[PDB]
């Protein structure tokens, strides 16, 4: 009861990319955009994460480490589901002046990835998921991806999961009655957070060649997305960290 | 200098 409140209350604000929307679409625009975007709503996901329960008595390493690692996925989540609220799927709503429509789309050189973010959003409809089991959920993506050593402390880390994956079974189960319908909602979001993984994949891919050839394309990267995207981006896609799925 | 955002103060 307490802790749903405490996700809610935390929750971060609206966010504006800074967007000039009265310049022609073009690849170097809209790509900077997502770039400011992502460094903007970089700096509220360290707040928001500070004030969850039991992160602070993280090792400030791993603080740093779990923030770095699955700050693409955290936003994507949050991406597809403010698409879902704001323009009901139709398109991918990254912020007020920062709205993906078809066209936007293909000039991003994105299509494909663009293409799956927005069935994400589509999958909150299907889904009908609510504002609560959606909060929990984007809390346990930020546990959600660590390198495969572990982590300075990973005692605690895994504790504090269990913690989180414990919180989504009460949302849940605090609201059904038949013990049937309360597993396969389990099944179902834990499903929809294994989605999400692939999905930070390719973007993590995507952002990685684009800070490569960033100085020929014309992309401007900010200090800490180039600085992650260079030293943290890499230990992803070359098997250092490894996201945690539920299932196989 | 996410550090430097991990650990200011208000
Ligand atoms: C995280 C952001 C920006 C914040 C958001 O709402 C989700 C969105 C997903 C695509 C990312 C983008 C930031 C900039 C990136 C990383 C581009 O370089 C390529 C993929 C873009
Ligand atoms: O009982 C409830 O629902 C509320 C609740 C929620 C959480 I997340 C939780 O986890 C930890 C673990 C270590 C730690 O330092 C802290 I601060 C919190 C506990 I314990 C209880």
């Amino acid at each position: 009861p307490i802790f749903l409140n405490v996700l809610e209350a935390i929750e971060p604000g609206v966010v504006c990319a800074g967007h000039d929307n009265n310049q022609p679409d073009s690849f170097a625009a809209l790509l900077s955009s997502l770039n400011e975007l992502g460094e903007r709503q970089l700096v509220h996901v360290v707040k928001w994460a500070k004030a969850l329960p039991g992160f602070r008595n993280l090792h400030v390493d791993d603080q740093m480490a779990v923030i770095q690692y699955s700050w693409m996925g955290l936003m994507v989540f949050a991406m597809g589901w403010r698409s879902f609220t704001n323009v009901n799927s139709r398109m991918l709503y990254f912020a007020p002046d920062l709205v993906f429509n078809e066209y936007r789309m293909h000039k991003s050189r994105m299509y494909s990835q663009c293409v799956r973010m927005r069935h994400l959003s589509q999958e909150f409809g299907w889904l009908q998921i609510t504002p609560q089991e959606f909060l929990c959920m984007k809390a346990l993506l930020l546990f959600s991806i660590i390198p495969v050593d572990g982590l300075k402390n990973q005692k605690f880390f895994d504790e504090l999961r269990m913690n989180y994956i414990k919180e989504l079974d009460r949302i849940i189960a605090c609201k059904r009655k038949n013990p049937t319908s309360c597993s396969r909602r389990f099944y179902q979001l834990t499903k929809l957070l294994d989605s999400v993984q692939p999905i930070a994949r390719e973007l993590h891919q995507f952002t990685f060649d684009l800070l490569i050839k960033s100085h020929m394309v014309s992309v401007d990267f900010p200090e800490m997305m180039a600085e992650i995207i260079s030293v943290q981006v890499p230990k992803i896609l070359s098997g250092k960290v490894k996201p945690i799925y539920f299932h196989t | 200098l996410l550090r430097y955002l991990l650990d200011k103060d208000d």
